[PDB]
DNA sequence: TGTCCCCCGCGTTTTAACCGCCAAGGGGATTACTCCCTAGTCTCCAGGCACGTGTCAGATATATACATCCTGTTCTAGAGC
DNA sequence: GCTCTAGAACAGGATGTATATATCTGACACGTGCCTGGAGACTAGGGAGTAATCCCCTTGGCGGTTAAAACGCGGGGGACAG
């Protein structure tokens, strides 16, 4: 049963998706749920593909911007695993 | 050239809601710079409002959506009921 | 359709931070990345829907989206 | 002689220092600092007084949002002192 | 000599308005570099502003601005 | 520093995403035409900007009261002969 | 059973922040003296509204197939501290 270390499949997966710039968030569950946060905004609203694709890019850029964040935030309090604590820390520095 | 100023117009509106509390000078100034800085970025998001449909006027509907997309929450909805109000006393 | 949060997977997320670097994924961040994410898409998206009202437009359509991702500092190119 | 415990000062000091609103940097320094900057891209520039100020109230603001950044990281890696590091962090997050 | 011209206790009481309870040594250097850059980025964006109006003296108003255009509005002036 | 809980890595299933084609009905775009509401200009008057000045809100300050830290001291429990 | 060391909690003294005037220069804001700026009202033609398709395109419906997510499982890693 040959396995891998825990922590090397980890740094290749690092490099495959930093890499490639194929999304990583499937467009159907994104799009459903861009679909439910928006209803209760407005009644019956239409979603065209490419403003939900557009969504999707920014939404996966802001997401991959605050997981650097939060890894840096972990290495600073000398640390690997990140936690909820590092994303609030880095929310509450930008501000959000 | 002469600066505006809006030290009669915080200060009337001060007195309508604390008719008995001052506001010194450079209070005036921070209530000045906060109301131009509002002014600015409303101004700003009608703006970019009407060029965003090719549209070349600015309605109250314009500072609708300016006051809606700048003021979060609660703020921007009881902004738009004082609006919608003042509209409806204007007609 | 109703509780879409969870269309959001953990190995989704798990890309997601891998693209960020991470190499260690706690199990309890999955839900914290999942209401930041629900919180930045009801901003971008009211934004996006308040641009749709404001030109009697029904169907949100990209240029507004990434209007509003401008006019909140985050620019996107390519639409 | 009477001794105080290391940090009821420090909290004397914060407490005293955020009721009030008085200018911590002192004027002259700040000052001459600004001229020796300006004076590189531009010579014989001169300087209002309230321009000094306002830039030195704009600068103490941003320090000290720096420092409470740089302390929320310090308690975010359990630590009570704050590094550099810390400020590298706190702007690298904040993008400066 | 005027970047050392800030005293060690100006920065102390910084960081006390920013509600830090104590201060590392190595720090104070740092804190001095990240203001230099800074006061230099505002200065830099002043002093083109004073330029563009055919200005010799930097007042306090296109300050303001310069820093309003760094998403660092200051207001009271 | 030891460790026991927490996260990672193949196995398996299943589970929904991506895909291929089509009805189809609500919705963005602009042409023919109209409208009421908006830029410009003539005159001016009541809202508005700048200087004078009384004084009361605020600023600086001494003295004195309530509150906390601390050192002194008295008492009682327990080890030793 | 008698002598004696040492821990423990208020007792008063020291010091700190804080209220209470005491007062004093200081600018807040009314009064006034003007004053410039839009209110009232034509002139009218340019942008917006209404429609009027129009299409178009995005939502939903037949699945097929399969990359991937959820299910525990196992041993190594390491996060939280004294």
């Amino acid at each position: 049963p040959h396995r891998y270390r825990p922590g090397t499949v980890a740094l290749r997966e690092i490099r495959r998706y930093q890499k490639s710039t194929e999304l990583l968030i499937r467009k159907l569950p994104f799009q459903r749920l861009v679909r439910e946060i928006a209803q209760d905004f407005k009644t019956d609203l239409r979603f065209q593909s490419s403003a939900v694709m557009a969504l999707q890019e920014a939404s996966e850029a802001y997401l991959v911007a605050l997981f650097e964040d939060t890894n840096l935030c972990a290495i600073h309090a000398k640390r690997v695993t990140i936690m909820p604590k590092d994303i609030q820390l880095a929310r509450r520095i930008r501000g959000e | 050239t002469r600066k505006e100023s809006y030290a009669i117009y915080v200060y009337k509106v001060l007195k309508q809601v604390h008719p008995d509390t001052g506001i010194s000078s450079k209070a005036m100034s921070i209530m000045n710079s906060f109301v131009n800085d509002v002014f600015e970025r409303i101004a700003g998001e009608a703006s970019r409002l009407a060029h965003y449909n090719k549209r070349s006027t600015i309605t109250s509907r314009e500072i609708q959506t300016a006051v809606r997309l700048l003021l979060p929450g609660e703020l921007a909805k009881h902004a738009v009921s004082e609006g919608t109000k003042a509209v409806t006393k204007y007609t | 359709l109703r509780d879409n949060i969870q269309g959001i997977t953990k190995p989704a997320i798990r890309r997601l931070a891998r693209r960020g670097g991470v190499k260690r994924i706690s199990g309890l961040i999955y839900e914290e990345t999942r209401g930041v994410l629900k919180v930045f898409l009801e901003n971008v998206i009211r934004d996006a829907v308040t641009y749709t009202e404001h030109a009697k437009r029904k169907t949100v359509t990209a240029m507004d989206v990434v209007y509003a991702l401008k006019r909140q500092g985050r620019t996107l190119y390519g639409f």
